[PDB]
């Protein structure tokens, strides 16, 4: 049919079988780059705004303010434009001019914080703006807002169930906010009732999930896998539903993304390479060689044309 | 390069 604005067209992304990964086609990828603003975050940008409207914490008067240097900023931007909200985003000077030209193009009130301060500097300034007029500003908080995993439970998960005819055995997904793996796992394990293996993927350079579950010292670090590796356990990561954690290094993630392009003709971002590299590893263990493995590919290549990818 | 929720 016909969507009443762009936010309602989220999802229904396709499953594509890989030929040069896995074993005899047991690895399939879900291309989340085919979304209204071309990442998985389109789903949570839409539903966090929808939920805040249904809750009344977001009205025609109110203005969105958030701290995000990634795909969630673009997602909130396209949704705020599609639905008539003013929006302010904060971020460090670190950001590529193209990501800033994109956000200004979408009409964001960009507020730039100190580069050396980083992500914490951005979230600090956003909270001060929200302190100015709490009745005027709404922060949606992707790391904590349950509307984030809820939309994956209502769309991403069921799409995977339907398109595989219940045959999905494994879901592999990088963890940023954690909403994707949390929502998908809850839908397939709890609503459809199938005991799959939920595999979280994190950078080996910042393996805080592996370290936490192992009761080891939590040592966050810098990495190049944009979209994952927050360096902490997000509230929207439901640890209780995670069966397995795979770590991937930045160079392997980048090499795997280039292989997806050159060998599969799939234009995937760098966190897409990390998730596929973790999936290939499981898929070549005899214990998974007959299982159907579904891998989330969060974003598209051209988000990364001027980065280490090319 | 990304840390502390940056890039998400």
């Amino acid at each position: 049919a016909i969507y009443a604005d762009n936010s309602y067209s989220i999802g229904n992304t396709p499953l594509v079988r890989l030929k040069h990964f896995g074993h005899n086609g047991n690895v399939v990828v879900k291309i989340e780059g085919r979304n209204p603003s071309y990442s998985v975050k389109c789903r949570i940008g839409a539903n966090m705004v929808w939920q805040a409207e249904k809750d009344g914490t977001l009205t025609k008067g109110k203005e969105i303010v958030d701290a995000t240097s990634g795909n969630t900023g673009i997602a909130l931007a396209y949704v705020a434009a599609a639905r008539g909200y003013k929006i302010t985003l904060t971020m460090p000077e670190t950001m590529s001019l193209e990501r800033k030209r994109l956000l200004c193009g979408l009409g964001v009130n960009l507020v730039l914080t100190e580069g050396a301060k980083g992500a914490k500097g951005a979230i600090a300034k956003a909270e001060e703006i929200v302190a100015s007029d709490p009745s005027r500003y709404v922060m949606l908080k992707q790391f904590e807002n349950p509307a984030n995993p809820q939309i994956h439970r209502e769309t991403t998960g069921p799409e995977i169930w339907k398109d595989t005819d219940g045959k999905v055995d494994v879901v592999v997904a990088g963890v940023g906010t954690g909403g994707s793996i949390t929502g998908i796992s809850r839908a397939i394990k709890l609503d459809f009732g199938k005991q799959i293996t939920s595999v979280a993927v994190e950078p080996v350079e910042s393996p805080v999930i592996s370290q936490t579950l192992a009761g080891e010292e939590v040592k966050p670090g810098p990495h190049k896998i944009q979209g994952i590796g927050a360096g902490f356990i997000p509230k929207n990561l439901d640890l209780s539903i995670i069966d397995r954690v795979e770590t991937v290094d930045s160079d392997t993630a980048l090499a795997t993304a280039r292989r997806l392009m050159a060998e599969e003709g799939i234009l995937a971002g760098i966190s897409s390479g990390a998730a596929v590299a973790a999936a290939d590893r499981l898929a070549k263990l005899p214990e998974f060689a007959d299982k159907l493995i579904v891998v989330i590919l969060p974003s598209a290549s051209e988000r990364y044309l001027s980065t280490a990818l090319f | 390069t990304f840390e502390y929720g940056d890039g998400i």
